[PDB]
């Protein structure tokens, strides 16, 4: 490890079709080291990521206690217009199916490229950003370099609102 | 006495989850101003040591956004086996205490945070009294 | 028979399922978005609004004022992907949690479609779970345009039904007020 | 002054959007509170009422099961094709809903616009004024 003095953990629901290639971006962003850790640049903190591709999420989402999931990464394919679509639905539902309504979904959009036989990227772009989403273009054809980006942006939107938290705290309790 | 404090040989050696800016000592040095705070998912557990095994007439907690609590004793001399005291839903806001009268022969006593009202939660007073 | 409907009741329905189990077609064999079929023994139509999530029927429906859930659903996957089924069960689940009245059972049917994968589908167990959850199971094998129909007519009927409940709950309470 | 949404006044609604033989429009106006209509699915839901002449409005009232959001508009002119809103009432968990108004009409638009139940219900329309 660097000198690491927190470790955070963070439920990631990973959504979008299976022929997005989900495993791939996942594998990738996990591999490339040698539940996906990264520390956020300039800190000594490691954000472990525990990635849900959905046996997973089902197995969570049944067990006791499970209390919803407020992260996720949207995935789709360039070459199906339809895989787009369904991450919409997906996104708008995980923002219904949250226990907590006061505590806002926080995503990213994804676009990749499933190597094997359309999408506007163009509107996707504007979607994401009318929804607040950070949209990360995989698709480009650098399948490895930068599957990293949305995770690192999860994982570091998910450490700003700790730090957020965190403060609060110390706010609730002197003396 | 309480012997949760550090002072009374109190000490916590099995915490789930860490930040060394509210690290699991700041739950027994007696202070409400100080916690301990989790960093993520649920649940989380940490085991609090006491210098003997010894008789508990009534455990006490000081929290922020806890809503579901377990506590288990064991009595042996290693944590090999625990076994549950009891179990707890809390409620709503911004600190929470908690008192419980037991009887019970303990050296170790965990306690976990099974679910929490919010992402995350805070321990500030664990306290264990009795001789 | 028909046309001599006294009544048209209307009903949205997610009809959720991988893009590559056939939802299209399922809903093509049953029209060829709006599903008529009227409940047998009855003068009732149902008018069954079917909500392919990919799309975008439904993400459309989602992100308008006064949307109020999706209570009727279609589940559908194909026997040759075991994952495809997998995401039926994760959809279901989060339907369940996505209602905003969760005093209202979310009402499904479960559609097994006809390559395969290594780990096949056990309809036995498919059925199992199924059962276990409440869910009217349809299996769309005998080929493709008989039974498309069962499904889509079994979640129609549960709709149907609890009209009437409500309906006969309503002539109560203003019979009293 | 009159009810001019009582049938007997020449009240009739003409545009309904879902209908059931068994309780159907006309038991809005019939006077009755236990008749009613009842809506056969979705939402939102709307019909339109008639009224014999254009009238000056000034209490307008419903009687409803299972409505939670309802909004009414007025067209004075004599073909519905233009209408302007009149209000909107956020109702909650048989509820009765009166509202004063002061405008002229000929057709009175209801809108059902959400509910609290799957379907609802309007058992009574009144329309009080002259002219
Ligand atoms: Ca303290
Ligand atoms: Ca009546
Ligand atoms: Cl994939
Ligand atoms: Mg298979």
């Amino acid at each position: 490890p660097i000198d690491i003095t927190a470790t955070l953990r963070c439920k990631v629901a990973v959504v979008g079709e299976a022929t997005v290639g989900k495993s791939a971006l996942i594998s990738m962003f996990t591999s490339k080291g040698s539940v996906a850790p990264v520390t956020i640049p300039d800190t000594t903190v490691s954000v472990e990521l525990f990635l849900l591709d959905t046996s997973d999420l089902y197995k969570e989402q049944i067990s006791q206690y499970w209390n919803g999931v407020y992260y996720a990464i949207l995935v789709f394919d360039v070459s199906s217009m339809e895989s787009f679509e369904s991450c919409k639905a997906w996104f708008e539902l995980l923002k219904s199916a949250r226990p907590d309504r006061e505590r806002p979904l926080r995503a990213v959009l994804v676009a990749n490229k499933t190597d094997l036989p359309q999408v506007r990227l163009d509107m996707a772009q504007d979607w994401a950003t009318t929804n607040t989403l950070d949209f990360f273009d995989v698709s480009a054809n650098p399948p490895g370099k930068d599957a990293d980006a949305p995770f690192l942006s999860i994982a570091t939107t998910f450490y700003r609102n700790y730090e957020d938290k965190v403060a609060a705290f110390q706010d609730a309790c002197r003396n | 006495k309480d012997y949760a404090r550090e002072e009374n040989g109190g000490l916590v050696v099995m915490a789930s989850c860490s930040d060394e800016r509210f690290p699991p000592e700041n739950m027994l040095d007696g202070k409400d101003n100080t916690f301990w705070v989790t960093t993520g998912m649920f649940p989380q557990e940490f085991v609090l040591r006491l210098e003997s095994c010894i008789r508990v007439s009534k455990i006490t907690t000081l929290s922020l956004n806890v809503r579901k609590l377990a506590v288990e004793k064991c009595d042996q001399d290693k944590p090999d086996q625990f076994e549950k005291v009891f179990e707890v839903e809390l409620a709503n806001r911004g600190l929470q205490t908690e008192v419980h009268q037991v009887n019970i022969r303990a050296k170790y006593l965990k306690f976990i945070l099974l679910q929490g009202h919010g992402e995350f939660a805070t321990v500030n007073r664990v306290s264990v009294v009795g001789g």
